């Protein structure tokens, strides 16, 4: 996912969903 | 060497301009103006005042912190980074709208039938680097994973296909 | 014609700036990273990253030297942005702001618990007893109580806390919201 990695940098992107936690 | 140092500083600022007018420092970008006044007794800052001609609400959180802390560093960087991200949002929103059935619903919102995707920049104080938050009125988890897999542009577009 | 220095110093207030460095008839590119100290109301001395022209390819900058703290993943930032292939001015600024963003995060963390020194909180005086270089382990006194916290560097979240040596959960959460959790 190279595109997402670059977008995270450019946009300082923070996803609403935290995939480090369970989705119950 | 004078002229080469300006070259590197022009690169540093890119499309932003800095000007020393009186005891103020003006940050300009196409009619936008952020004025920074600082009082420097001895070799330290004792007070600071900020004035904006636009984005007063969008910048209130970080600008409020900087004034409450006299931190001109966080203040000027926040404006610079804000102007940058806002332009990135416009470009990204435009690319998605033009490349897909998504249509421009507002300054920061795109729509596809009843689906709404909104782009947000918010201040994670005390950081002067705003964070991008992309929200939807349907299934946030599917959108976020698609953005995680394919990036912002393709993630949003592919997400519209799931509706 | 001395307004230039005044103009530059104004630009430098932003915290990130490029500048040329001439050495051995080679023009190095310097990245200046300056942090404002809210306690001293002064700017700390700049950190530096120095780039040297490649002798192998045209238009390629290489990492030559730096003095950033060891908690900054400078080489991971450089590789992720440039791939040792595209070192455009745009990418260098992207690399510079990425290092500066990490510096500010640590700096702000340490400054937070030092600004509380002397201040009164919950009608109790705050005193800082210990803090590591990254501000991830902190011990402070509030009135007659001793609070010890462990912080996650990634999300600035207090993940472990002890109140007078006893496990605590009422103070967990974002690091900068701890001042509003003492009412519990």
């Amino acid at each position: 996912n190279e595109i997402y990695q670059q977008d995270k940098i450019d946009f300082n992107l923070k996803l609403k969903t935290d995939f480090s936690k369970p989705l119950i | 060497n004078i002229e080469q140092r300006k070259k590197y500083l022009d690169i540093t600022l890119n499309d932003v301009t800095v000007t020393c007018e009186k005891d103020m420092i003006l940050l300009r970008k196409g009619s936008f103006t952020a004025s920074f006044r600082i009082a420097v007794e001895n070799e330290s800052i004792r007070s600071m005042a900020i004035d904006l001609n636009a984005f007063e609400v969008e910048l209130q959180p970080i600008i409020q912190y900087a004034e409450d802390t006299q931190n001109v560093n966080v203040a000027m960087m926040a404006v610079v980074q804000f102007l940058r991200i806002k332009e990135l949002h416009e470009q990204m929103i435009s690319k998605i709208v033009e490349a897909s059935k998504f249509i421009r619903a507002s300054n920061n919102t795109i729509t596809l039938n009843d689906l709404e995707v909104s782009f947000h920049c918010y201040w994670n104080l005390p950081s002067p680097y705003p964070e991008t938050l992309i929200l939807t009125n349907k299934v946030q988890k599917i959108l976020d994973f698609l953005i995680y897999q394919y990036g912002i542009q393709l993630g949003v577009i592919k997400y519209g296909s799931t509706i | 014609a001395t307004d230039f220095v005044q103009w530059e110093n104004s630009v430098r207030l932003i915290g990130v700036s490029l500048f040329p460095v001439n050495y051995d008839n080679i023009e190095f590119m310097g990245i200046r990273l300056e942090l404002f100290d809210e306690l001293s109301l002064k700017y700390d001395p700049p950190f530096y990253v120095i780039l040297k022209p490649s002798v192998k390819r045209l238009g390629i900058w290489e990492l030559f030297k730096h003095n950033l703290p060891k908690y900054i993943n400078i080489h991971q930032h450089w590789q992720l942005i440039t791939k040792d292939t595209d070192t455009s001015d745009s990418n260098i600024m992207k690399f510079a702001n990425l290092c500066y963003k990490d510096l500010l995060k640590v700096h702000s963390r340490v400054q937070f618990f030092r600004k509380l020194e002397g201040n009164y909180v919950n009608d109790k005086q705050y005193s800082l007893l210990h803090i590591d270089n990254m501000g991830l382990n902190v011990s402070f006194r509030l009135g007659a109580d001793i609070i010890k916290i462990k912080v996650d560097d990634g999300d600035d979240e207090i993940i472990d806390c002890t109140f007078n040596g006893e496990k605590n959960i009422s103070l967990l959460g974002s690091i900068y919201g701890i001042t509003n959790r003492f009412q519990s």
